[PDB]
RNA sequence: ACCACGAUCAAAAGGGACAAGCAUCAAGCACGCAGCAAUGCAGCUCAAAACGCUUAGCCUAGCCACACCCCCACGGGAAACAGCAGU
RNA sequence: CCCCACUAUGCUUAGCCCUAAACCUCAACAGUUAAAUCAACAAAACUGCUCGCCAGAACACUACGAGCCACAGCUUAAAACUCAAA
C-alpha cells in the first residue's frame, strides 16, 4: 500500500512537472525568437559591412 | 542507519530523486523536485520508516 | 535467498574491466568520524561477475551477492547497471539526459 | 587546519616519553666508582 | 591544412565572391593573411563535421574542437621553436584542459564523446592510478621479478607433462 | 627585524662548507665504500627473488646492472 | 535417558569487522580472473597507506595466547613449579 | 678596504645543475564593509571554502636512509647529550 501510494506521488509530481515544462517552451521559444531576429540583423549588418 | 549504503552522485540527472534498493530487489524511487528536505525527510519515513509503535516494542 | 556473503545489495563505481568475465567496482561508504562527528566516504574494492561483460569504466552498478562466492575475490555477480557512462536514463521521465539537460524533451511523448 | 585534514591526518601522536636517567624507574642500585667535588 | 586559395571566414558568405577579380580572390584568401586566420578555417570545418549545431560555440564539443585546433598550432610552433618553454607550458596546459573536457563529455553523452574521438583522431586515455618516480632501483627490480614469474611459469608446465607421463606409464 | 637567527644559520653552513672542503678525501672514500655496499644490497634483495620463487640460477640471460656507478 | 528430525551450546570452513608508533618501511613481487577440463587472459594490492620494521596481552560478568625451548612437536635439544607452599 | 694588470666568469651554441632575502616576507577561489576597528608593528578589519604547512630553544640548510646527468652537490630530514628560556 505504501509503494502504491508512492507510485502515485510520483505520477502527480509528474503532471505538474509537464505543465511546468510547458509554460518554459514558451517562455523558451520567445526569447529564441529575439534571439534569432537579432542575430539576423547582426548578420546583416555585418554581411553588409563585409560586402 | 549505519549499515544502509548511502551513495550521493551530484548533477547526473536534470532533477533530484531518491532511489532506495530492498533485499528483496524492490527498487522505489521517490522524487523529490520542488519538494523540501523536511517533506522529504517524512516522505521516506512513511513508506519505509519503522512506525514510532515498532520501535517502542524494541 | 540466504547467502555467505556479508555484503547483499550494494552500489558502486566500476573502476576496472581487465579481468575476463569480471568487474572492479568502487563501493563507497558513509563512515562517522568519532573526534570530528562528521561522515566520510569509505570506499572498498568488488569483484563483480559480469557475464557479458557489459560494464564500462565508470559506470554506475548495482551488486547482488552470491550464494556462495564463485572466486577467491568473486562474491558478487553483476545485477543492475543503474547509470550507464555518458549514456543516463533519467529515472523520473525515463528519457536520456546528458547532465541536467535532456536530450529528449518529455513533452515529446507528452 | 581543514576538517578534511584532520580528518586525514587523525589524532595527535603524543611524542614518546622520554626517560630519565633511572630509565623510568624510581630508584637504582650502583657501586660507588670514585669520589670526587664538581664546581 | 585549408588549401592557400581559401577564402576568408568572413569573405566566404559575401555575395558575388566568385565572380571578383582574381586579384582580388588572392587579396581575400588564405595566402595573404596570418596563420591564426587559417585555424579558424580548420576549426569551421571540424565543427561541421562533428557537432550536431555548427553554430553553438558554447557546448562542450566545440570547446573541445577549439582547443584541439590551438593544441596543434602550439604543436607546430614548437616543431620549430623548442626551447620556447613559454609555449611548451601553454602546450601541456592545453592538452590537460582537454582532456578535462574530453572526461566531462565521456561523463554525460557518450555518443557525442565518440564522435569527438573520432572526429579529432584523439585516443582518450584514463589517468595511472599512482604518480610515482620509477627509478633505476625500481626499473630493474620490477624487471627481474616479471623474468622471475616468466620463468616460474615454465618450469610449472615442465612439471605438468612429466606428471603426465610417468601417470600414462602405469596403465 | 634582527637577521640574529641568520647569523646562527650562517657560521652553521660557513663551519658545514670548511669541513667538508678539509675532509673531501676521506669522504670521498667512505661514498665509494657505501655506494659498493649498496650495489651489494641491490643484487640480494633481487637475488631472494628468484631463490624464493624456486629458481636455483638467475633467469636465462639476466646480468643485474651496476646502478649505483656515475658512468 | 533413547529418537530428537528440533532446541541449546559451539569447532572447522566461508563472508565481514577488529591496537599503537614509524612513510627516512613506497612500492609489494604472483600477490588475479575465466574455463567441466585442456588451457587461456595478464592481471591482483598500494599514499583513502599495500609491503615492511618496532612496541604492546585485550574491548575485563570476562576473553585471547602460551604451557621449558625448536611458531608446531613425528623427531631433536634436553630433563622443565608461568599449580599451592617454599628456595 | 685604496690603485694597476690579467684569468675563470658575465656572451653565443648544445647539454647539465635546480638554488635565492626565488620576498607585496600578504596561499588559491568567493564574499562583506555592518559588527568589536584593532595585542603591537607591517599592509584597514573580517567571513565562506580548499589545499599546503606549523606545534619551546639549540643540536639542524646537520647525521643516516632514499632519489637525482648532481660525486666538495641538491631534495627530503631526525636522534642523543644540553638548557629555562628562545
Ligand atoms: N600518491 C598518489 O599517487 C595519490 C593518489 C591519489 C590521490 N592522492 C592524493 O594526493 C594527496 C597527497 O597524498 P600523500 O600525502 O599520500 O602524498 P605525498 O604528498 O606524501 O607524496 C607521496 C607520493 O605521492 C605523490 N603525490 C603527492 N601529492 C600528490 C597529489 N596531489 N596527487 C597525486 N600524487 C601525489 C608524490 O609524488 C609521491 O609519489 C592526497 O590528497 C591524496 O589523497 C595521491
Ligand atoms: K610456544
Ligand atoms: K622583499
Ligand atoms: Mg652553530
Ligand atoms: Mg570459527
Ligand atoms: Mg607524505
Ligand atoms: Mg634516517
Ligand atoms: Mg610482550
Ligand atoms: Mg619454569
Ligand atoms: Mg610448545
Ligand atoms: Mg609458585
Ligand atoms: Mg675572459
Ligand atoms: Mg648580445
Ligand atoms: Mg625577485
Ligand atoms: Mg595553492
Ligand atoms: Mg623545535
Ligand atoms: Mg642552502
Ligand atoms: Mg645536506
Ligand atoms: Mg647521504
Amino acid at each position: 500500500e505504501l509503494m502504491a501510494w508512492n507510485q502515485a506521488e510520483n505520477r502527480r509530481l509528474h503532471e505538474l512537472r509537464i505543465a511546468r515544462l510547458r509554460q518554459e517552451e514558451r517562455e523558451q521559444e520567445q526569447r529564441q525568437a529575439l534571439e534569432q531576429a537579432r542575430k539576423a540583423e547582426e548578420v546583416q549588418a555585418w554581411a553588409q559591412r563585409k560586402e | 542507519n549505519p549499515w544502509v549504503q548511502i551513495m550521493m552522485f551530484k548533477n547526473m540527472t536534470p532533477s533530484p530523486f531518491l532511489r532506495f534498493y530492498l533485499d528483496s530487489g524492490e527498487q522505489v524511487l521517490v522524487d523529490v523536485e520542488t519538494k523540501s528536505n523536511k517533506e522529504i525527510m517524512e516522505h521516506i519515513r512513511k513508506i519505509l520508516g519503522k512506525n514510532e509503535e515498532t520501535l517502542r516494542e524494541e | 535467498v540466504r547467502s555467505s556473503v556479508h555484503a547483499r545489495w550494494i552500489v558502486g563505481k566500476v573502476i576496472g574491466t581487465k579481468m575476463q568475465k569480471t568487474a572492479k567496482v568502487r563501493v563507497t561508504r558513509l563512515v562517522l568520524d568519532p573526534y570530528l562527528l562528521k561522515y566520510f566516504n569509505k570506499r572498498k574494492t568488488y569483484f563483480a561477475h559480469d557475464a557479458l561483460q557489459q560494464c564500462t569504466v565508470g559506470d554506475i552498478v548495482l551488486l547482488r551477492a552470491l550464494p556462495v562466492p564463485r572466486a577467491k575475490h568473486v562474491k558478487h555477480e553483476l545485477a543492475e547497471i543503474v547509470f550507464k557512462v555518458g549514456k543516463v536514463i533519467d529515472p523520473v521521465t525515463g528519457k536520456p539526459c546528458a547532465g541536467t539537460t535532456y536530450l529528449e524533451s518529455p513533452l515529446s511523448s507528452e | 587546519a581543514t576538517l578534511n585534514q584532520m580528518h586525514r591526518l587523525g589524532p595527535p601522536k603524543r611524542p614518546p616519553r622520554k626517560l630519565g636517567p633511572t630509565e623510568g624507574r624510581p630508584q637504582l642500585k650502583g657501586v660507588v666508582l670514585c669520589t670526587f667535588t664538581r664546581k | 591544412d585549408p588549401p592557400p586559395s581559401t577564402l576568408l571566414k568572413d569573405y566566404q558568405n559575401v555575395p558575388g565572391i566568385e565572380k571578383v577579380d582574381d586579384v582580388v580572390k588572392r587579396l581575400l584568401s588564405l595566402e595573404m593573411a596570418n596563420k591564426k586566420e587559417m585555424l579558424k578555417i580548420k576549426q569551421e570545418q571540424f565543427m561541421k563535421k562533428i557537432v550536431a549545431n555548427p553554430e553553438d560555440t558554447r557546448s562542450l564539443e566545440a570547446r573541445i574542437i577549439a582547443l584541439s585546433v590551438k593544441i596543434r598550432s602550439y604543436e607546430e610552433h614548437l616543431e620549430k621553436h623548442r626551447k620556447d618553454k613559454a609555449h611548451k607550458r601553454y602546450l601541456l596546459m592545453s592538452i590537460d584542459q582537454r582532456k578535462k573536457m574530453l572526461k566531462n563529455l565521456r561523463n554525460t553523452n557518450y555518443d557525442v564523446f565518440e564522435k569527438i574521438c573520432w572526429g579529432l583522431g584523439i585516443e582518450y586515455t584514463f589517468p595511472p592510478l599512482y604518480y610515482r618516480r620509477a627509478h633505476r632501483r625500481f626499473v630493474t627490480k620490477k624487471a627481474l621479478c616479471i623474468r622471475v614469474f616468466q620463468e616460474t611459469q615454465k618450469l610449472k608446465k615442465r612439471r605438468r607433462a612429466l606428471k603426465a607421463a610417468a601417470a600414462a606409464q602405469k596403465q | 627585524k634582527n637577521v640574529l637567527k641568520i647569523r646562527r644559520r650562517k657560521m652553521n653552513h660557513h663551519k658545514y662548507r670548511k669541513l667538508v672542503k678539509k675532509t673531501r678525501f676521506l669522504r670521498r672514500k667512505v661514498q665509494e665504500g657505501r655506494l659498493r655496499r649498496k650495489q651489494i644490497k641491490f643484487e640480494k634483495d633481487l637475488r631472494r627473488i628468484w631463490l624464493k620463487a624456486g629458481l636455483k640460477e638467475a633467469p636465462e640471460g639476466w646480468q643485474t646492472p651496476k646502478i649505483y656507478l656515475r658512468g
